[PDB]
């Protein structure tokens, strides 16, 4: 629907919300610069 | 098919529009520029919308009406309606000998009656081509002897092929029902079906 | 491996060459990381993925995995070691690399540095010259013995091709019958050490016999150039031809997809034969940019007869490291010739990018009214391309193909933007250059379009030609290729088109790199 | 701290109703690189004249927010044109036109009581700069509703010079790349793809392809095709872990399958770097005398401090 | 709450919205196929 | 806006919705523990 | 410094920075290079000058350390790696003697 535009206007919040559930365990999204 | 009305079925005077709403539906890409200028682009096709309201219908009249409507829903064809306020027979004659020269697109149209028609179609009346089922609305008229210049509100959907014949009387809208999904009728203790209404919508 | 290690150098004691050197450079890698990950040799004592049997389509060089090694009883310096090369019924072995030097020397330059037979350049001599003694350019013979003496010791091969019904090697059975094997007597085993049950079905191998003596004091690393597994080539009329390996990508993918021994077991029922046959001819289109005479290593690039055309647009000689996942192996076979496996409309459909003179005409009034144009010229538009490939003109090393475009740099205000590529399954230099040119041309059309169409027009699939006509823009029959198609149950089809051009599929003229081959005539001691 | 004129510091403090206009100046996407046409646009209701340039109105609809962190990142901005102009539509959807490296400058202008531009920037004595970068992207979104009002929005995408983060700009040691060779009619002729027009007749990297193989003859069985890594340590951040970071560091790389090891490094200050061979050949009547050429570093260097013949420098510690 | 079902019906939008904030810097989600 | 707080209260759903679009292809988010 | 040109331009710039602080800024038109510094005349912001919102966030965990261990390529050795390690008694007197090490290179 029109949800894509919205999410594209709040991307950083999505990134943070994702990285907040990966830090539960020892995973984090800052480990992609290597690859 | 034909929607029943007192003209087709005079024995049922309960049929017939208590009030008809002929709405204009032209979608447009309207844009309000920051400088104050309003720019609108017409892309989607225009379609007349007809909202019919019925008076108190007695059980037999409603039986006929909903029988016809359910036949519509069954065979799946289109449902023609005849608005009576536009039935002023202002143009006599037979229009078979009236030729519309081919290669005409846009609002303007030129047709040659060849000295056959009697009566002038004034602005605001309806107009419909013989082949295409679209219904237009005359906005201005100007004739030089036999040749008639008619301006129609919706642009000609199809370019004239030289065989289309004018239809100034008995114009039927090729419509489709929009209340079919949930269409209920209440029966009072007085014995009449009250608040029967239709939200039609011209297809193509 | 442990028994074999006794007869090797301190280094390369437990090592094996990587089966696939180059695998493919995509957006999942960066240049530094991609070219640092590529490895040459792997240790066999802690790499269980190095003991998987690869499958080869076309002429490719692969290492041999030992599966048996033992010496004679009364002649302990004669050691029999068995190496399993490739999988399935292969056409044969083209050449054997005893150390780093093939038995059939490259050209005149390599002939004056060691004892060699025949020439691999121009002449295209094959290993079968060892037995025949004449000029032969066809693969080995299943179960035939070859004698190779370079002056430092005798080496015998006994090439075995894959077959569904292989019989046990008679040489090893005869040696084991008379209690001739040294460790057989050491452990007290009898004739069961090697018997008729040792069939080694569906696995090509060679039993290389070494005569270790004063000169060849160590067993060198053994590698071979196989011709690849035979594939079934379907013809339009109905006959089935499976006698030789095919360089066509679609046939290789079809073989990989319909095999229950290695890969997924997708039955031939779930495949429209006519569509696959028609799509194969797209990859079979003859390229006229270069000349057949310009490739001197014709025999070792998959070709079989220099007189014939052998100028297909896309030719692939691939190695599939079976230790990889099936999903990743299929994803790697594709993206080498385009390709898009589609499960829509029931069957599995293979579609490749192509140009058509009769595309399907979509006007915007036939759509649902929505339209999204998106052109990401940044990060996707390049002016020059640099590619790499494993070229048999060199000693299967990496060769770089680099060229610029003056028109694309006259545009874009002289900005320097380079496209980086790496071809894993392409070994022909001219084919790789043509593919790099195609990718560079295709990068200049970065503009996508999305809209929805009613239930009618049902049957649209990815990589289909569509002509868009929206009068509000300056568009009249604009060429597009389907990229995304989604089918709903309420009769609405969502599409995402990708802009292409006619120039993408025309081939620009090129020159010959025949004189720029660099054989590795090093790694051996030059004679006095 | 971008300094502001004290005159503007009074207007920005005393007046509450500020009339602001954004002056956009984007380069037209053209098929070729010839000439430089500019479209000047503004968000104001009337045209605004700045430095004699008439920024016409009626096209721009909205501008995004420019955000900058302390971590290197592309600075994305999005300004939208009306999309019903039908003269801006054709420029975006034109065939065979590329706007890969077309720039855009956006000013932030404040209007006075008399309708002029309040001077803010001290160096120019004019308005401030909101954004200046490159055009990387674009699109138009048509939405035709079968009943109601439809909308169309043309959005141009903007960013700074680092938009293509996966871009490797380097002089790979090869003749075909150094001179920008391209087949013109039937020969590989140097073109303008070279970083300099004087690179078109430079054959320095002509024999670089066979240098390694020839050199390998005069080396040990090991280190036959090897080269030391140019950069040993690169930086430990939150993208790595201790074990992974200290395991990734490599000492030597094989030159037969590492095309990234043939790029020319650039050195600032005193650092030790390996040499990439680009030529190797012996004398005719003295075959044991071999000339080999190693290319160290890039650009005009101050000089060589020392040479490590093997692992021992010529000047002892 | 009932947000899980919804998000499971719009997953691709979430992926794109995530990858749009990682491209601010040089990170991208297409670097997971290697691992 | 106030969307950040909310997303921070539903992080696991975001993680799952992301990993559900990466599994379309062979990518998955459990490949970050290596790095 | 050594800049491996085979790297990307973005990553090379990101690696040159973070070695001395640094933050390339494209705001206000030009490219501005700013490094961390202390000033005796900073700009005074009172909360009444703001828009009323305020978010304080201190993540002492995962970011506060009591000792540092670093490494570098030192020409004093034969361009090998040398480790610099030292502790702080005040920072460990604080934090109730917890052992937390910062790793750097």
């Amino acid at each position: 629907a029109s949800f894509r535009d919205f999410a594209s206007n709040n991307s950083t919040a999505f990134r943070d919300a994702v990285e907040l559930a990966l830090n539960e365990n020892g995973t984090t999204l800052k480990s992609l610069g290597n690859s | 098919m034909r929607l029943p009305d007192p003209y087709t079925n005079p024995e049922y005077p309960g049929l017939g529009f208590e009030s008809v709403n002929l709405v204009d539906n032209d979608p447009m890409i309207r844009d309000e520029l920051p400088n104050g200028k309003v720019k609108e682009v017409k892309i989607s096709a225009q379609y007349w919308g007809i909202n019919i309201s019925y008076p108190e219908l007695f059980p037999d009249e409603y039986a006929f009406l909903d029988s016809r409507l359910l036949e519509y829903k069954r065979t799946g064809d289109y449902l023609d309606v005849l608005l009576p306020q536009y039935e002023a027979f202002r143009v006599r004659g037979d229009t078979k000998s009236v030729t519309i020269p081919a290669g005409q697109k846009g609002s303007q149209i030129i047709l040659n009656t060849n000295g056959t028609l009697t009566g002038q179609p004034k602005a605001g009346d309806l107009f419909k081509l013989s082949t295409h089922p679209k219904v237009y609305k005359i906005t201005n008229f100007s004739s030089s002897g036999n040749v008639w210049n008619i301006s129609l509100y919706p642009d000609l959907f199809i370019t004239t092929t030289g065989s289309e014949k004018p239809v100034f009387n008995g114009i039927l809208f090729r419509t489709k029902l929009m209340n079919g999904d949930s269409f209920g009728s209440t029966l009072n203790n007085n014995g009449t079906y009250s608040g029967i209404s239709l939200s039609l919508r011209e297809s193509l | 491996t442990t028994i074999l290690a006794k007869y090797q150098v301190k280094e390369e004691r437990y090592k094996l060459q990587s089966k696939k050197k180059l695998f493919g450079l995509s957006r999942s890698y960066s240049l530094k990381k991609y070219y640092e990950t590529v490895t040459k040799e792997v240790d066999l004592d802690f790499n269980l993925a190095a003991k998987f049997i690869p499958v080869v389509y076309g002429v490719q060089k692969i290492p041999g995995i030992p599966i048996f090694a033992d010496t004679e009883l009364n002649n302990p310096n004669i050691v029999y070691v068995v190496y399993a090369f490739a999988e399935g019924e292969i056409d044969g072995f083209l050449d054997f690399y005893i150390g780093d030097s093939p038995m059939i020397c490259f050209d005149e330059t390599d002939s004056d540095t060691r004892t060699c037979f025949g020439r691999k350049k121009i002449v295209g001599d094959t290993m079968h010259r060892l037995a025949a003694g004449t000029s032969t350019s066809q693969p080995s013979v299943h179960g035939q013995e070859y004698k190779y003496n370079d002056g430092n010791g005798d080496i015998r091969i006994w090439t075995f091709h894959g077959k569904p019904d292989q019989t046990a090697a008679q040489v090893l059975v005869d040696i084991a019958k008379k209690k001739g094997f040294y460790l057989q007597n050491q452990n007290g085993n009898g004739p069961e050490y090697w018997d008729s049950r040792y069939k080694l079905l569906d696995t090509a191998y060679a039993i290389v016999r070494f005569t270790i003596n004063e000169n060849r004091t160590e067993i060198p690393e053994i590698s071979a150039e196989v011709q690849g597994k035979k594939v079934k080539v379907y013809n339009s009329d109905g006959t089935i031809k499976a006698d030789k390996t095919s360089l066509n990508g679609i046939w290789q993918l079809m073989d990989y997809l319909t095999s229950d021994r290695y890969g997924a077991d997708i039955t031939l029922d779930q495949f429209p034969l006519q569509k696959v046959i028609s799509e194969a001819k797209i990859l079979d289109i003859i390229d006229e940019s270069y000349q057949t005479s310009w490739q001197p290593y014709w025999r070792y690039v998959g070709w079989n007869d220099p007189l014939s055309e052998n100028r297909q647009i896309v030719q692939l000689n691939t190695i599939l490291d079976t230790s990889e996942s099936v999903f990743k192996n299929v994803q790697g076979i594709l993206e080498s010739f385009g390709g898009a496996i589609n499960n829509l409309s029931g069957e599995y459909r293979i579609t490749v990018e192509k140009y058509s003179t009769n595309p399907l005409r979509i006007n915007f009034l036939d759509t649902y009214g929505d339209l999204d144009l998106s052109d990401t010229t940044g990060r996707n538009k390049f002016n020059s391309v640099q590619a790499s490939l494993v070229d048999p003109a060199l000693s299967w090393k990496t060769n770089s193909i680099t060229f610029y475009n003056s028109k694309f740099k006259e545009q874009d205000k002289g900005l320097d933007k380079k496209l980086q590529l790496s071809f894993a399954n392409i070994t022909n230099y001219y084919t790789a250059r043509s593919y790099a040119d195609r990718e560079l041309k295709k990068s200049r059309y970065s503009r996508t379009l999305s809209f929805s169409v009613p239930y009618k027009f049902i049957g649209i699939e990815p990589n289909d030609p569509i002509a868009f006509t929206y009068e509000r823009y300056g568009w009249k029959d604009k060429f597009f290729l389907v990229d995304e198609v989604e089918n709903t149950r309420d009769g609405k089809i969502n599409l995402v088109l990708q802009e292409y051009g006619e120039d993408v599929f025309i081939n620009s003229e090129q020159v010959d790199n025949s004189g720029n081959d660099i054989p590795d005539i090093s790694n051996n001691v030059l004679p006095p | 701290m971008k300094k502001i004129l004290d005159s503007a510091k009074n207007y920005l403090n005393t007046h509450d109703k500020l009339k602001t206009a954004c002056l956009i100046a984007l380069e037209l996407p053209s098929s070729s690189g010839s000439a430089a046409t500019y479209i000047y646009l503004t968000d104001y209701f009337r045209d605004v004249t700045y430095n004699g340039i008439l920024y016409r109105s009626g096209k721009v609809k909205s501008i995004s927010s420019h955000k900058q962190n302390r971590q290197l990142s592309i600075g994305s901005l999005s300004f939208t044109i009306t999309g019903t102009a039908e003269d801006e539509v054709l420029k975006l959807v034109q065939n065979g036109v590329s706007f890969l490296d077309r720039g855009i400058t956006i000013h932030q202008a404040i209007i006075n009581e008399e309708g002029n531009i309040l001077p803010v920037d001290p160096d120019t004595d004019g308005p401030l700069l909101f954004f200046r970068g490159r055009i990387t992207g674009g699109g138009i979104k048509d939405n035709v509703n079968t009943s109601g009002i439809g909308t169309s929005v043309i959005t141009w995408n903007c960013s700074n010079q680092f938009y293509d983060f996966d871009r490797v700009n380097g002089r790979y040691t090869d003749d075909a790349s150094h001179r920008g060779l391209e087949v013109v009619n039937g020969t590989l002729q140097p073109s303008n793809g070279a970083k300099r027009p004087e690179y078109q007749e430079d054959y320095g990297f002509f024999h670089s392809n066979k240098s390694t193989t020839i050199l390998a003859k005069y080396q040990v069985k090991e280190e036959r095709y090897k080269l030391q890594s140019k950069k040993k340590l690169f930086g430990l951040s939150r993208s790595y872990s201790l074990k992974k970071y200290y395991e990734t560091v490599t000492k030597e790389v094989d030159l037969d399958f590492n095309l990234a090891a043939k790029f020319i490094p650039v050195v600032y200050g005193v650092q030790k770097i390996p040499g990439i061979p680009i030529f190797a050949d012996t004398e005719l009547n003295n075959p044991n005398i071999v000339y080999v050429v190693y290319a160290f570093a890039e650009g005009e260097i101050d000089g060589f401090l020392d040479f490590y013949i093997g692992d021992s420098p010529m000047i002892c510690f």
